[PDB]
RNA sequence: UACCUGGUUGAUCCUGCCAGUAGUCAUAUGCUUGUCUCAAAGAUUAAGCCAUGCAUGUCUAAGUAUAAGCAAGUACUGUGAAACUGCGAAUGGCUCAUUAAAUCAGUUAUCGUUUAUUUGAUAGUACCUCUACUUGGAUAACCGUGGUAAUUCUAGAGCUAAUACAUGCUAAAAAUCCCGACUUUUUUGGAAGGGAUGUAUUUAUUAGAUAAAAAACCAAUGCCUUCGGGCUUUUUUUGGUGAGUCAUAAUAACUUUUCGAAUCGCAUGGCCUUGCGCCGGCGAUGGUUCAUUCAAAUUUCUGCCCUAUCAACUUUCGAUGGUAGGAUAGAGGCCUACCAUGGUUUUAACGGGUAACGGGGAAUUAGGGUUCGAUUCCGGAGAGGGAGCCUGAGAAACGGCUACCACAUCCAAGGAAGGCAGCAGGCGCGCAAAUUACCCAAUCCCGACACGGGGAGGUAGUGACAAGAAAUAA
RNA sequence: CUGGUGCCAGCAGCCGCGGUAAUUCCAGCUCCAAUAGCGUAUAUUAAAGUUGUUGCAGUUAAAAAGCUCGUAGUUGAACU
RNA sequence: AACCAGGACUUUUACCUUGAAAAAAUUAGAGUGUUCAAAGCAGGCAAGUUUUGCUC
RNA sequence: GUCGCUACUACCGAUUGAAUGGCUUAGUGAGGCCUCUGGAUUGGCAUUGCCGAG
RNA sequence: GAAGUCGGCAAAAUGGAUCCGUAACUUCGGGAUAAGGAUUGGCUCUAAGGGUUGGACAACCAACUUAGAACU
């Protein structure tokens, strides 16, 4: 039984869990279940523990300190990719991706370095979409005011006659 | 039934959305014609009661079925019981039989109702668990 | 019960669809749209059991999804689309146009209008009132809304549309000496002229209609559709033209046609 | 849940109705929200149709209207003066509709001074002509003038605090004000 | 298909009953049993209990992406697992336990309300009196990785996206109102420059005239002739229903100011300060309001077996009506506080039995009548029994969850936990009722969708029977 | 028609047969109604003019209350 | 005024006729050669070109 | 008709009658919902407590 | 919890008031307070039920009850 943050009593208790609560993924959206989870303060009943480290000791731990693991997945959003490498407005950011080798995928030759997709960009496609939206919006407004003028003239001649 | 003071409740009885001021003497009295040919009584036109549950000078509307019956029990405030008499046909004997059913309706102060007093009513939305009709026309036994 | 129903039943379908009692237990169940489910002909029924261009549900789905069938000037990809009275189903591939009108017995038959006379549609306005900003608007029988109508247009009037530029082209009032086609009841599909109008307070209104062959009948207002003026029908009526020949008339006619033809 | 159907009560003939079906969502009821005078607290309860209702648990600084000059101002609530439906609710100061309350009259006083111009209870030729061309209707009733001097204005609430989440209403005058004062004078 | 017969008596005519007689997808059973076509088939008792397997998933060129997946241009350019996301899951199918103006049937009303989807309209409005125009933080998936005998049990650690999440002018020109650089007739004075006036909620007020036609005045003040003051077809708003405090607009304020696309696909089309600059058609998916459609919810009138050895019933803790309030999407004694004692009833109220789901309908057939309807369609209730609730437009959902009771269940005895009146199949009760078969090809349904799924449905297999045609011969 | 038991075994829906000549008991034969169907049990319908509104019966077969008043209910002289 | 015509005219009905409105399946029943029939709602031309269709 | 005699039915029935399901009586009462608190942690503020989600 | 004792002797238990409910039997009058249940304090209020009296009313003076609610 995983121990749940918040329960001060150091014994397992069954509570109505929700979707936002951890240790439970509902099968259906809005489905609430009841499960038993432990408390917060550790005692003599728990079996495993998890620690978060901040500082390093005087001795060098070979399993943790001596071994470093880098990161694999880089930034994707426009703001994240700009701040990661500190690029100005005109800095050719589109050529700032990380090169990786995927040759052992049985490609054989041409060591393709596939790059992640970029969102929130300034591609001309979204400019074309934006001008299309503004174009149709202006056309609807022009049609509306023209129809208003035509009906005002029709009403004017109708009341005159 | 008996004309008493219109302020006989714990609250203040007033017609909704009817206003009084100084530039115009007090306010106006609001009334509506229920339609279907029934004429608004002159007492309702010039009266003093409120009767939010009244087809005239109120908010309920007449729509649906129009029925006619005879008063059997007028011993309730603004509400009376009417009796509908009809013949039910029994096909087996090719004859008829008397059948009656009591109907509860709400009555405006503009109508004075006693036993008899053939009343024509119209459906005006449920009022309290039994009353879906309001009296619109009265055929008095004395006049 | 406990939610809207999505399955219809063969036998529970409208009788005028003319669906076989056997060979299937479920009916098209028209989707929501311009026309009521009980007063509409599904596109699948029209293209399979009426025009016979398709034979199966897969076939009619392929036809509709090729973007070839167009209703009221717009292509419809819905299988059970509710195409009802006075709808212009335009097949631009072959080059044919159909106007959905009731038959002599009231059923939805097959009518073929030309390329011209297919770019307009008559709508019986359901209500006319002023909306936001005080602007006027009317709603029609097919769930269509039109802004800024003519002040002369009132309730129960028939207006003419375009289906490619919208706007009203002509309007017909509801009164005596107006061509009307019945769209409901025991006289649905019959064409005649208004003669007398009755009046009922809080109930339905009776309209008396005399056909071309001097026959008078009566019908409710909700079943009356104005299609034109006297001596000039603004639509191409199908064979029969709403005369309602009796069973004996149909029998001797059928005997007359039979033999050498 | 709280049932709202008529199937549980006895018939018009007095006979009780046997059970027919279980409780249904489309005929449910909810716990009354006895809102009180205090800092604002509004809850957004989901309602049938995907809409939302503003449940009010404490209200202050309502919107009240003065009909004599056709004005409306945001005035702070004080407490319930008299609730005709139940003396318990006014005693515990719960805000509903048609319940008389006390509001701050200072916004009304300053608006009256800025509009009419003349002082109550006592250069700029454009201001003089504006304030002198709208005279005549400057006289105001003494019965409510006393409450203006008292600093608290009697008002009646027309909105429903438990439904719209607002506290709106208008102040009383004329026979409407006189009847309520006459009824509440022996009570106090 | 308007029908008879035997039996009391020594014998006769009646009343009278018993028995014979004929029909019934009307059930079972004894005997017997070559075909073809066609239709039903664990309803009658135990709405008893269930091993097993399945029955609800879904992706187009067009929502999101470095799998450490695959056949093969140094943001991606193909395919493709899983995941996030949207929708459906409330349809379908089964059963008839409960149920006596209750369900249901025909017929009305919602001017007493809600509604995701489909359809048509609807939207230059916010902000500055210095605002990034392409915006902020996590996360699934992914890489490591632990506990538990087990579950569709998952924490801890590192990252990354949205049509999920939380904010925000993209649009000008330009009118009126508030503040006021400045304030006398310059008719009754209003304006430089500063903001708002889009839209939505709530409150109060007002206009909302029109079957017409002739007058006497008072305050704001529109065209101003020729200041005597005239003073108009008209600015005066405008529309519909049988009827509205309806629509609509305005006035004075309020709002944890709801909405006002930070979105994608296919076609490289035109030019001159030549920056790689403006620019172009056809679609898709969101989103505000109204109407429409598909539905739900109440609701008007009439019609429901037997029983009086059930004659009075309801009024506390709501029964009848009124006032006010709360709650509901909305009407309402639905609930609350107060006020009066009311409401039904020999035209059968109330109570009881039902071996009672109701109807279209079925059987018998001169007419009239009698019996049945568990069952291919419509409506209602239910998922062992009640009760409560989240999501969702729509559930008091049970192939969703929570609690209790009766069953049954693995158990390291700490614990997890489940519902075939769904399709086959099993035990038992039984007089009584079939394969643990095949398929989405036809009908239609769902979904992001021309392609996926559907024990809905279709196809087949066993039976003594429900129906129609004739072989055993010449 | 023939053999076996003989108010017994048994039939037998009812009458009824069976105490040595058993057309009704059990065995052979023939025929009869139906035919891949026949029979049996139960529930219902017609019969039942034995539920009668059409359409029963009440002196003696079942049934006119001991008599009278009289309310609901039913029926109600002729004429415009 | 009324004299002519047009809109409403039941005080309020029962009763009769007719009409509107209102599920399909079912029943009666129209038409049509599942070889007849229970069925089903299909179908038919044309016997010399095998007819880029027509007709209920 | 009586007792004599046999199988069977129903009623009453002491036994202060028992037991299955409903209607109530008084207490207790799980769980969800609303509501008042509540504050592991987050959260804009070396810097501080304030809106807070919780 | 009557196992004591011939025997519930003695003692204990119940007890006022208000609101529900109350059987067999009966001479119809009773049984009956049958049996069996709930409440009761203090404080702050609310509503109703009566007397003379200044110009539809009315500021006093002089009064006791009943019922209900919140809080503690």
């Amino acid at each position: 039984f995983p121990m749940f943050q918040g329960v001060l009593l150091p014994h397992r208790v069954r509570l109505l869990l929700r979707a936002g609560h951890p240790c439970y993924r509902p099968r259906r959206d809005g489905e609430r279940k009841r499960k038993s989870v432990r408390g917060c303060i550790v005692g003599q009943d728990l079996a495993v523990l998890a620690l978060a480290i901040v500082k390093q000791g005087e001795q060098d731990i070979p399993g943790l300190t001596d071994v470093t693991v880098p990161k694999r997945l880089g930034p994707k959003r426009a703001s994240k990719i700009r701040r990661f490498f500190n690029l100005s407005k005109e800095d050719d950011v589109r050529q700032f991706v990380i090169r990786r080798e995927v040759v052992p995928k049985k490609e054989g030759k041409k060591p393709y370095t596939k790059a992640p997709k970029i969102q929130r960009l300034v591609t001309p496609r979204t400019l074309q979409h934006k001008r299309h939206r503004f174009a149709l919006k202006r056309r609807q407004a022009e049609k509306n005011r023209e129809e208003a003028a035509e009906f005002a003239q029709l009403m004017a001649k109708r009341v005159a006659e | 039934a008996t004309e008493l003071v219109v302020q006989s409740e714990r609250a203040f009885q007033k017609q909704p959305h009817i206003f009084q001021n100084a530039k115009k003497g007090a306010g106006r009295r609001w009334y509506k014609d229920v339609g279907l040919g029934f004429k608004t009584p002159a007492e309702a036109i010039y009266g003093e009661y409120v009767d939010k549950k009244c087809p005239f000078v109120g908010q309920v509307s007449i729509r649906g079925r129009i029925l006619t019956g005879t008063v059997v029990s007028t011993k309730m405030h603004r509400t009376i019981i009417i009796r509908r008499e009809y013949l039910h046909f029994i096909p087996k004997y090719n004859r008829y039989e008397k059948r009656h059913k009591n109907l509860a309706a709400h009555v405006s102060p503009a109508f004075r109702i006693n036993e008899g007093d053939v009343v024509t009513v119209g459906q005006c939305r449920p009022l309290s668990k039994t009353v879906r009709f309001n009296v619109l026309r009265v055929v008095k036994h004395t006049e | 019960v406990r939610g809207p129903k999505k399955h219809l039943k063969r036998v529970a379908a409208p009788h005028h669809w003319l669906l076989d009692k056997l060979s299937g237990t479920y009916a098209p169940k028209p989707s929501p749209g311009p026309h009521k489910a009980r007063e509409c002909l599904p596109l699948i029924v029209f293209l399979r059991n009426r025009l016979k261009y398709a034979l199966n549900g897969r076939e009619v789905k392929a036809i509709l999804m090729q973007r070839l069938i167009k209703v009221d000037g717009k292509v419809r990809t819905d299988s059970t689309f509710p195409t009802g009275f006075m709808d212009v189903i335009s097949v631009d591939k072959t080059g044919e146009h159909f106007r959905l009108v009731y038959d002599i017995k009231g059923r939805f038959t097959v009518h073929r209008i030309t390329a011209e006379e297919a770019k307009y549609k008559l709508c019986k306005v359901k209500r006319v009132q002023l909306g936001a900003k005080g602007v006027p608007f009317l709603v029609t029988h097919d769930g269509r809304t039109i802004r800024y109508p003519d002040p002369l247009i009132k309730v129960n009037d028939t207006i003419k549309l375009n289906l490619e530029t919208n706007k009203i082209e002509s309007f017909i009032k509801f009164d005596t000496s107006a061509q009307v086609m019945v769209t409901g009841g025991r006289n649905m599909g019959r064409v005649g002229t208004i003669v007398h109008r009755e009046h009922h307070l809080g109930s339905f209104e009776i309209i008396h209609v005399k056909d071309a062959l001097d026959r008078e009948f009566a019908t409710r207002l909700s079943n009356v559709f104005v299609i034109g003026e006297t001596g000039k029908s603004w639509i191409s009526l199908p064979k029969g033209k709403g005369v309602k020949l009796s069973i004996t008339e149909e029998r001797d006619r059928r005997r007359a046609l039979k033999g050498l033809a | 849940g709280i049932t709202r159907d008529s199937r549980h009560k006895r018939s018009a003939t007095g006979a009780k109705r046997a059970q027919y079906r279980k409780k249904r969502k489309f005929e449910l009821g909810r716990q009354p929200s006895n809102t009180r005078i205090g800092p604002k607290r509004i809850h957004e309860v989901r309602v049938r149709g995907g809409n939302k209702k503003f449940r009010a648990l404490r209200l202050d600084s309502g919107n009240f209207s003065w009909g004599s000059e056709g004005v409306s101002k945001k005035t702070r609530i004080i407490q319930v003066a008299y609730h005709p439906s139940n003396n318990e609710l006014v005693r515990t100061n719960t805000l509903t509709k048609s319940a008389i309350v006390q509001i701050d009259a200072a916004p009304f006083r300053v608006w009256y001074e800025t509009h009419y111009g003349i002082l109550m209870g006592s250069k700029s030729k454009h201001v003089q002509r504006k304030h002198s061309a709208r005279l005549g209707d400057s006289k105001v009733d003494s019965a409510l003038e006393t409450q203006f001097a008292a600093g608290r204005l009697y008002a009646v609430v027309s909105s429903r605090p438990g439904q719209s989440g607002r506290c709106d209403g208008y102040i009383l005058e004329g026979e409407e004000l006189h009847f309520y004062l006459r009824r509440m004078a022996p009570k106090k």
